[PDB]
């Protein structure tokens, strides 16, 4: 199953505070509208092995 | 019609009020 | 009739100036160009210019004079080139104005 | 601790010791004449 | 730490210079340094206290000597540009 990461996955590149500053940063970011892999844990269903490739955007919704 | 690194802006000799008076 | 036409024309000029957003295009462009040139001149301060760092105090510290001289010389060359470019562009723009 | 160690690793298996959360005295290292070569290919050998 | 005075500072190697005052801006917990549109180091947090220190460059500005002709008189009047002279005597 494939799902689309709409806009989430943006982190502060460094520890500098800026106010009303449109700063351009070149670093490892998750592309906007980039399809990521869906995984299941209920019902059996297990967790597979995945590589790293210099960056992973994890996002788990839990109750 | 619409911080310092050695940079200073010099005010004009004729202010806007006196230009308007002219 | 001439007085009425002149008054209506003055009113229409007022309304057109109020409504059109790019009416003050020439003055707005001059101000924007000067601000852009100043902003790029300031941004040239943070450029590395081939030294170990763009911070003059960083270069002065954690550095012995014999190579701090060459690092400072590279910074001087870069910053002087940037300032000369800005001054020449400002001279051109002042001639146009 | 690492300078006076009785054993040192080989070049093909060089170690990487991390030093952190401490006050470092480079003055004794610089003034120690036991070193034959003390030149620095980084920034400086004294201003550290 | 001394505030509201033009004192040099070296915050764990920053070795900057300016005037450190109380900062009304609210630094985020992870952020340490501060910059602006010109990436000037506008604010710095203390290394021992969770205090934000606004930093302003020390007052500078070219002086001008308004003088009549020396053949007329030797008296002059000095203009310290772009500074309030509550702090001119230094
Ligand atoms: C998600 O995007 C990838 C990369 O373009 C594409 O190969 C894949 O088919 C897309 N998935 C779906 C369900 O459309
Ligand atoms: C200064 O004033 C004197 C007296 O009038 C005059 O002779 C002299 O030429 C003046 N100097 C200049 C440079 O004009
Ligand atoms: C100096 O003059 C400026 C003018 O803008 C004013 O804002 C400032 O408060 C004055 N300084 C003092 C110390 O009163």
């Amino acid at each position: 199953a494939y799902t689309n990461s709409f806009t989430r996955g943006v982190y502060y590149p460094d520890k500098v505070f800026r106010s009303s500053v449109l700063h351009s940063t070149q670093d490892l970011f998750l592309p906007f509208f980039s399809n990521v892999t869906w995984f299941h844990a209920i019902h059996r269903f297990d967790n597979p092995v995945l590589p790293f490739n210099d960056g992973v955007y994890f996002a788990s919704t839990e109750k | 019609v619409t911080k310092f690194n050695g940079l200073t802006v010099l005010p004009p000799l004729l202010t806007d009020e006196m230009i308007a008076q002219y | 009739l001439i007085a009425n036409q002149f008054n209506s024309a003055i009113g229409k000029i007022q309304d057109s100036l109020s409504s059109t957003p790019s009416a003050l295009g020439k003055l707005q462009d001059v101000v924007n160009q000067n601000a852009q040139a100043l902003n790029t001149l300031v941004k040239q301060l943070s450029s590395n210019f081939g030294a170990i760092s763009s911070v003059l105090n960083d270069i002065l510290s954690r550095l012995d004079p014999p190579e701090a001289e060459v690092q400072i010389d590279r910074l001087i060359t870069g910053r002087l080139q940037s300032l000369q470019t800005y001054v020449t562009q400002q001279l051109i723009r002042a001639a146009e104005i | 601790e690492v300078f006076n160690a009785t054993r040192f690793a080989s070049v093909y298996a060089w170690n990487r010791k991390r030093i952190s959360n401490c006050v470092a005295d480079y003055s004794v290292l610089y003034n120690s004449a036991s070193f034959s070569t003390f030149k620095c290919y980084g920034v400086s050998p004294t201003k550290l | 730490l001394v505030k509201n005075k033009c004192v040099n500072f070296n915050f764990n190697g920053l070795t900057g210079t300016g005037v450190l005052t109380e900062s009304n801006k609210k630094f985020l917990p992870f952020q340490q340094f501060g910059r602006d549109i010109a990436d000037t180091t506008d604010a710095v947090r203390d290394p021992q206290t969770l205090e934000i220190l606004d930093i302003t460059p020390c007052s500078f500005g070219g002086v001008s000597v308004i003088t009549p002709g020396t053949n007329t008189s030797n008296q002059v009047a000095v203009l310290y540009q772009d500074v309030n002279c509550t702090e001119v005597p230094v």
